């Protein structure tokens, strides 16, 4: 039983700043002998195995940038990003090996970046999908920030359950969001009306992003 | 190169059992302690249990949140890894990675997790296995995409002309509903290239074997 504790559970940075984050153990990860503090940093990258960054709290693994650092002994160790990255946007966890192995909860760092405006498109039911009898409407949201958005959808002028919305994980270049939205109805609830709209409402305008197709 | 692969992830009801394995190569096997790790999806990586080396005489040991009901063990004659799991519930569905351990033994050695595989998939759940439908998405760019709908369990792969097309591609996470995931990706290209050339969205669902190739045709 040695708990790992990290902060912040999550933290925006722009570009070229620095980062700071923090790793508690209940105990003492120090070697007496050789005085080596068991505790490594591993990062983690949307869709992509952890990767090893620092061992021996301070040890920079081969490969790893210069930017990288860190540093700490005893129950508080700390992860130290200078000029901080787009690729940099990942989970990161830090871990104790002084009996067995426990990871902490991991900081969340993403990257903070100027406001950007969705681009909109709006899909109809492909025909394949009418033959069955099912009628999906999908609605992309792409290379937006920050995060927050709202969608809207409207049929025959009236707003419309059955929606279900997704958003990808922070953009490892631009640093942007995209988001999608789906509306599933049955053919023949699609085959009653003619108009089928999208609505995106972000901070980036005063007016929604209306995107629609008649059926 | 150190190079590590799992298998064996799937679909397993509550309390059924599921072994993983783990291939390697690039190091000496048996030189190394070996680790596996996993984590349930949007939660935070998860020690499991390692099984030391051969100066160590392979000795294992385990997270308390899986002791007596999971078992680590190797083969060293071709070099593998295994994970058998039994009395499986909710809480066990995760991806789970095979890492490299520590090698005590060596001048160099030093404490970490060095190398990770890419994951295996595992849920646990008495939701049948579903095959995606696969379904087009058409409309100075133009924006594409591919509706990959009530499919059971996770993953599946996208990918467009084979790969070939990797910018400008988004792929949604899926969300579930109803005991079925619906996901979705996005493909932008000029439009001077469509539909003046093929663009297809390739999707894989291994828990069915499913393989699909789907044009995407204006409409
Ligand atoms: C009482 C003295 C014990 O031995 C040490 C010491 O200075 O405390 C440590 C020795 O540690 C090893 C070794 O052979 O080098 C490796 C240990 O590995 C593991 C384990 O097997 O559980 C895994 C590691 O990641 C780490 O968690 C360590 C622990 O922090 C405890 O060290 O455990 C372990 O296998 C021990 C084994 O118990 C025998 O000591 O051995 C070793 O460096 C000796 C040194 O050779 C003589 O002083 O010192
Ligand atoms: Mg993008
Ligand atoms: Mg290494
Ligand atoms: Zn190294
Ligand atoms: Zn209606
Ligand atoms: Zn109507
Ligand atoms: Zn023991």
């Amino acid at each position: 039983d040695i708990v790992m504790t990290q902060s912040p559970s999550s933290l925006a940075v722009s570009a070229g700043e620095k980062v700071t984050m923090s790793c508690k153990s209940s105990q003492s990860l120090l070697n007496s002998r050789t005085r080596k503090n068991y505790l490594a940093w591993y990062q983690q990258k949307p869709g992509q195995s952890p990767k090893l960054l620092i061992y021996w709290a301070s040890t920079r693994e081969s490969g790893v940038p210069d930017r990288f650092t860190g540093s700490g002994s005893g129950t508080d160790f700390t992860l130290t990003i200078s000029s901080v990255q787009a690729e940099d946007l990942a989970v990161y966890y830090c871990k104790q090996s002084y009996n067995l192995r426990t990871f902490g909860g991991g900081t969340k760092l993403e990257l903070k970046r100027a406001d950007a405006a969705p681009t909109v498109s709006i899909f109809p039911p492909s025909s394949e999908q009418l033959t069955s009898g099912g009628a999906s409407v999908v609605c992309f949201l792409n290379n937006f920030y920050p995060k927050d958005i709202a969608v809207k959808w409207k049929i025959d002028g009236s707003e419309r359950n059955g929606v279900l919305n997704s958003w990808t994980d922070q953009d490892s270049k631009d640093s942007t969001y995209s988001m999608s939205s789906t509306l599933t109805l049955t053919k023949d609830e699609y085959e009653r009306h003619n108009s089928y709209t999208c609505e995106a409402t972000h901070k980036t305008s005063t007016s929604p992003i209306v995107k629609s197709f008649n059926r | 190169e150190v190079k590590l692969v799992e298998s064996g992830g799937g679909l397993v009801q509550p309390g059924g059992s599921l072994r993983l394995s783990c291939a390697t190569s690039g190091f000496t096997f048996t030189d190394y302690y070996m680790s596996w790790v996993r984590q349930p999806p949007g939660k935070a990586l998860k020690w499991l249990a390692f099984i030391r080396n051969k100066a160590k005489g392979y000795t294992t040991e385990y997270s308390a949140s899986v002791k007596g009901r999971f078992t680590i063990s190797r083969d060293n004659s071709q070099s593998f890894l295994y994970l058998q799991m039994n009395t499986l519930r909710a809480e066990d569905s995760a991806t789970y990675y095979c890492a490299r351990d520590i090698n005590p033994g060596s001048d160099g050695y030093y404490d970490a997790l060095d190398y990770w595989g890419q994951g295996t998939s595992v849920t646990v759940s008495r939701a049948k296995t579903t095959p995606p439908s696969v379904y087009p998405l058409a409309p100075s760019m133009v924006t594409l995409g591919c509706l990959v709908k009530g499919y059971f369990p996770e993953p599946v792969t996208v990918t467009w002309n084979s790969g070939s097309l990797s910018s400008g591609v988004h792929t949604f996470p899926a969300v579930l509903q109803s005991d079925l995931y619906t996901l979705s990706s996005s493909v932008t290209v000029p439009s001077s290239t469509w539909p003046s050339e093929t663009v297809t969205c390739n999707v894989a669902h291994p828990a069915s074997s499913t393989k699909v190739d789907k044009k995407i045709v204006p409409r």
